[PDB]
């Protein structure tokens, strides 16, 4: 712990936690948010019999614990789970108390109020943090970019948003959030695999899979003709070595895959593309600064480290908006972590200790009154 | 009728030359100055602050 109190920066995103001090560049304990239990009943004894597995370990222990996720597409399973999960990762990830030093947290856009008014409480009456503050993570995305305009596509694990923010005020009317993201892909992918020949039900696979997704998977530039000539494709067609050594071909999958976020109606969404949720955000508010969201497009999340989402951004956003002005997106690597950096810079200046939601506040007016301090 | 053709074009001639007047003492001063963007092409990229 630094010899400053300075203040706790969480990203509570969905998908990932990734924890540190302010001040800090990169937060320094990030896993993912998978939980872990015992598949079975206790009768040995010398060792483990613990019940909750967080972090790496459960990583480790995949095989052996059913893996349940405490959030999903926002909406919360067990406060316990969270509980146990920020134990951990404050005092055996972070080796800090919460005490002595205020929490900024990052949650997910449009997230429910009465989750936050009970999430607050719990917190509260749990831990005894001295301050808090909690933001939507698109500002936060924003302030990794550190531009006031721009419409930001945050691409998490339960759920899309597409948020349009103009010279850095939020415009909630045309916000949208799509029920696509990372477990949409993975099951789009293991039906694909099933009708390859591959069936496999449990979580493990699903991890595999996703990785394979990081590390393979192609954006069609064109759908169908990609398909058409990847019929044979003997070089187009890409493997994969599983760790149990066996060698696993796939050829259009790979551009298949997330095209499904593109093209929802392969799996039955009446939404349309999510293009189409960054089109109509767009015309929902006054035509003339449309022009500059269409040149200030800003995309953000952990999916954002494939490649091929920019140039089907921009051709496409180009084939339904006039290709007048020029589009370009923006994307710093490695910017899962932009969030978290976001939130140390809110720590950094001398004006984010005016508006830190104290312990007697909270005494004072319940839960209610972050409904008056934060927003 | 030639005088009073001189005294209505010489009143009308008075008030154009004290219009011009006022032209005459400035005509450029009254416009802003240039500063279009350009050039910078030699600035870093990693900058100072983290808003990079
Ligand atoms: N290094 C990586 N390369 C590619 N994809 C990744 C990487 N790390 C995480 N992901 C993907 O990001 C997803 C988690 O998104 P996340 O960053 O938590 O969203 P949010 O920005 O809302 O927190 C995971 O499902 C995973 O598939
Ligand atoms: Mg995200």
């Amino acid at each position: 712990d630094e010899d400053e109190t300075t203040a706790l920066v969480c990203d509570n995103g969905s998908g990932l936690v990734k924890a540190g001090f302010a001040g800090d560049d990169a937060p320094r304990a990030v896993f993912p948010s998978i939980v872990g239990r015992p598949r079975h009943q206790g009768v040995m004894v010398g060792m483990g019999q613990k019940d909750s597995y967080v972090g790496d370990e459960a990583q480790s222990k995949r095989g052996i614990l059913t893996l349940k996720y405490p959030i999903e597409h926002g909406i919360i399973t067990n406060w316990d789970d969270m509980e146990k999960i920020w134990h951990h990762t404050f005092y055996n990830e972070l080796r800090v108390a919460p005490e002595e030093h205020p929490t900024l947290l990052t949650e997910a856009p449009l997230n429910p109020k009465a989750n936050r008014e009970k999430m607050t409480q719990i917190m509260f009456e749990t831990f005894n943090v001295p301050a808090m503050y909690v933001a939507i993570q698109a500002v936060l995305s924003l302030y990794a970019s550190g531009r006031t305009t721009g419409i930001v596509l945050d691409s998490g694990d339960g759920v899309t948003h597409n948020v349009p923010i103009y010279e850095g005020y939020a415009l909630p009317h045309a916000i949208m959030r799509l029920d696509l993201a990372g477990r949409d892909l993975t099951d789009y992918l293991m039906k694909i695999l099933t009708e390859r020949g591959y069936s496999f039900v449990t979580t493990a696979e699903r991890e595999i899979v996703r990785d394979i997704k990081e590390k393979l998977c192609y954006v069609a530039l064109d759908f169908e003709n990609e398909m058409a000539t990847a019929a044979s494709s003997s070089s187009l067609e890409k493997s994969y070595e599983l760790p149990d050594g066996q060698v696993i071909t796939i050829g259009n999958e790979r551009f298949r895959c997330p095209e499904t976020l593109f093209q929802p109606s392969f799996i039955g969404m009446e939404s349309a593309g999510i293009h189409e949720t960054t089109y109509n955000s767009i015309m929902k508010c006054d035509i003339d600064i449309r022009k500059d969201l269409y040149a200030n497009n800003v995309m953000s999340g952990g999916t954002t480290m494939y490649p091929g989402i920019a140039d089907r951004m921009q051709k496409e956003i180009t084939a339904l908006a006039p290709s007048t002005m020029k589009i370009k997106i923006i994307a710093p690597p490695e910017r899962k972590y932009s969030v978290w950096i976001g939130g140390s810079i809110l720590a950094s200046l001398s004006t984010f200790q005016q508006m830190w939601i104290t312990k007697q506040e909270y005494d004072e007016a319940g839960p209610s009154i972050v409904h008056r301090k934060c927003f | 009728l030639g005088a009073r053709a001189k005294e209505s074009l010489d009143l009308r001639a008075h008030l154009k030359q004290v219009k011009k007047e006022d032209t005459e003492k400035e005509n450029r001063e009254v416009g802003d100055w240039r500063k279009n963007i350009d050039a910078l092409s030699g600035m870093e990229g990693r900058k100072k602050k983290f808003e990079s």
